[PDB]
RNA sequence: GAGGGCGCUUACCACUUUGUGAUUCAUGACUGGGGUGAAGUCGUAACAAGGUAACCGUAGGGGAACCUGCGGUUGGAUCA
RNA sequence: UUAGCUAGUAGGUGGGGUAACGGCUCACCUAGGCGACGAUCCCUAGCUGGUCUGAGAGGAUGACCAGCCACACUGGAACUGAGACACGGUCCAGACUCCUACGGGAGGCAGCAGUGGGGAAUAUUGCACAAUGGGCGCAAGCCUGAUGCAGCCAUGCCGCGUGUAUGAAGAAGGCCUUCGGGUUGUAAAGUACUUUCAGCGGGGAGGAAGGGAGUAAAGUUAAUACCUUUGCUCAUUGACGUUACCCGCAGAAGAAGCACCGGCUAACUCCGUGCCAGCAGCCGCGGUAAUACGGAGGGUGCAAGCGUUAAUCGGAAUUACUGGGCGUAAAGCGCACGCAGGCGGUUUGUUAAGUCAGAUGUGAAAUCCCCGGGCUCAACCUGGGAACUGCAUCUGAUACUGGCAAGCUUGAGUCUCGUAGAGGGGGGUAGAAUUCCAGGUGUAGCGGUGAAAUGCGUAGAGAUCUGGAGGAAUACCGGUGGCGAAGGCGGCCCCCUGGACGAAGACUGACGCUCAGGUGCGAAAGCGUGGGGAGCAAACAGGAUUAGAUACCCUGGUAGUCCACGCCGUAAACGAUGUCGACUUGGAGGUUGUGCCCUUGAGGCGUGGCUUCCGGAGCUAACGCGUUAAGUCGACCGCCUGGGGA
């Protein structure tokens, strides 16, 4: 949900 | 805690607003000021006053239509967490041009209508809607 | 004579040999489970207070569903 | 489920080296270098301008066109030359095949085709230098499997025809039918008209500019020669090509199929078959009436194509930045500390870092978009513009963010006076109750269950009383009561020690919030060593129950429960809600204080901390939450992506 935790790992495409 | 203090004052217009309230207070600083004073010259609330050289303490009037509430929503667009910045060109308008965006350029706070005229660009402060 | 070439030797080094490691695929006796199976056998666990309330974690038990011991929870009935 | 990697490695001196700087190379000197902003290792992949999808943001990929890099049987090396470590150059080794008089040599189709083979699957062993580009030469000329073309392959896109006018008892036939009638159906026939293209004959633009022979002018030169250039004239230069185009002829003559028909999704009846056969993308159809199977009738959607399979995106807001959630649907680590990282109250100055404004340069062409032009049209080709939201630099503005400087006090802290509490650890101590043991009085059953039995007892049980020993737990108080970060924590007393909260001020001046790795605590079971032993009690002993009893019930009973010393670190460790802060109507209470008040009672009036039950607005899938939020918001972190596998 928070922008700061995307910077450290994006999200997971299956 | 208080990181975002105009997002701190948006919580306590919109909270009052809505729930009848005739007048609200806030802690004051030169930005609420710079903020309430436009939002004075359009139309969506009454007054305001300074209170306190020590402890700033802000005041705005409320402002209603029969009981019902002249700010519908206001959103906080740009935040500590991500800063949101735009060209002159790239100004957004908020319900397709009714109601007005305040950003905060060189030549002071103004809305996208008087950007037009000034031709500038920079933080988005929130979605007058 | 100066100088060159040939030849020899040396340095670098591909391929190649032994010793002995790390990594990868194929094959692989045997072996560990799991899934897919309406009618097969064995039992009646759970869902009602499902006939010893259920469940989680942990140790032990025995074809098996499970049971008991300790502690916790209400995702339990009846309640005063 | 890759955390340490690296000794020519990192840097320096000097020598050497190439076209140029340089560990590019060598001796010496230093011990550094790289790296949680992903070093290193493993796997995969040519990349980009773009194509496709998508409202956009994004997403998947890199064939044809163009740019670059690498490669030319495998591996290594150098020469030549301006340029190669060299596709059709060489040298060496290895692999494979060919020639051979046996000693030897020859060869590199990932160039054009083409064969073998692989695979679901991709072509003629063609023509030409006419044009364009390149190579050589003074030119002529030659060469060019580049390229221009042709054939094959409905492989894709686009265009046209397969007729049109007229023609109702509306014939026949098929099928439906309440046999009355409708359907096929102006559809066919017949009546009139016409010839896109193909077929058959004729004419025929453009792709071609040049080049080559005479010749005048100009030019230099001793020169009217020769040559250079500008002119004019004559004869010529086409693979495609039987060119497009056009004239003329004959007559509708040469030219329509496939899929579907329950819903999604366009169209309804009939027969046959009988959960068999089959159908099918989903839903699920059919054992005696199936529009869903098979066939027929009729229709629908497309069209020289139509269906199917496989693959990419969209739909899918179904990895949610735009634009999702985590009380019970999958998900908030058991809790706490805290580095790095992210973020930060308020006032002023300064820097202009981020951002914004303007301008330059750049973002190759082609593709896409805008208006045009051209090929009979379209596809396609093409003019200019826009686009390419990019990057670099200069000049600006100073509100916000960042840095510096000086601050300020409401945030967060410090002191004093106090109050409450099962907060933790350590050491003593009390009295019931349990059981054991000693003694006394005392007699036939005690014990246990739904009912009985095992078991105990005439060595006197049990019951009672006296006295002693050991062990573990703390009735009542005691309550949605208190405390602690949580698990949790309960006799009293002492000692040591922790946080929480309130009152009055004084004082430092953002000292803060949050947290991946790291660090410690962390119910009980169980594990190691040494103690300890009442009661309870896995396994087990024995008796009932029963079909069997392994469980239930009962009589006993070891490990363990207890303490020290460690280790183990999981729980339905739950408020099934991560922490912090800011606000938004309220009640019933509880607990804990404090301020004032005819103290006129343990009271009246206020006012903070903690806590439960109701409940408005609002939110929510519903349940419910609702000033202690699951209401409206910010700061940061964890976690989830169908069920099962797990
Ligand atoms: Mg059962
Ligand atoms: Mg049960
Ligand atoms: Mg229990
Ligand atoms: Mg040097
Ligand atoms: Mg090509
Ligand atoms: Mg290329
Ligand atoms: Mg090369
Ligand atoms: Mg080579
Ligand atoms: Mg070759
Ligand atoms: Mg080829
Ligand atoms: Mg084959
Ligand atoms: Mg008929
Ligand atoms: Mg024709
Ligand atoms: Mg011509
Ligand atoms: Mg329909
Ligand atoms: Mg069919
Ligand atoms: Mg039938
Ligand atoms: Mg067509
Ligand atoms: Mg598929
Ligand atoms: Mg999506
Ligand atoms: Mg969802
Ligand atoms: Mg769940
Ligand atoms: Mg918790
Ligand atoms: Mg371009
Ligand atoms: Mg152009
Ligand atoms: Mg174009
Ligand atoms: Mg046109
Ligand atoms: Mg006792
Ligand atoms: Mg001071
Ligand atoms: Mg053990
Ligand atoms: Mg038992
Ligand atoms: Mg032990
Ligand atoms: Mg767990
Ligand atoms: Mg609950
Ligand atoms: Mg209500
Ligand atoms: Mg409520
Ligand atoms: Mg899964």
């Amino acid at each position: 949900a928070t922008v700061n935790q995307l910077v450290r790992k994006p999200r997971a495409r299956k | 805690s208080m990181q975002d203090p105009i997002a701190d004052m948006l919580t306590r217009i919109r909270n009052g607003q809505a729930a009848n309230k005739a007048a609200v207070t806030m802690p004051s600083s030169k930005l609420k000021v710079a903020i309430a004073n436009v939002l004075k010259e359009e139309g969506f609330i009454e007054d305001f006053k300074v209170e306190g050289d020590t402890k700033p303490e802000l005041e705005l009037t409320l402002k209603y239509f029969q009981g019902k509430a002249v700010v519908e929503s206001i959103q906080r667009v740009s935040r500590p967490g991500l800063r949101i910045y735009k060209r002159k060109d790239e100004l957004p308008k908020v319900m397709a041009g009714l109601g007005i965006a305040v950003v905060s350029t060189s030549k002071g706070v103004m809305t996208d209508r008087a950007a037009r005229q000034a031709g500038l660009g920079g933080e988005i402060i929130c979605y007058v809607a």
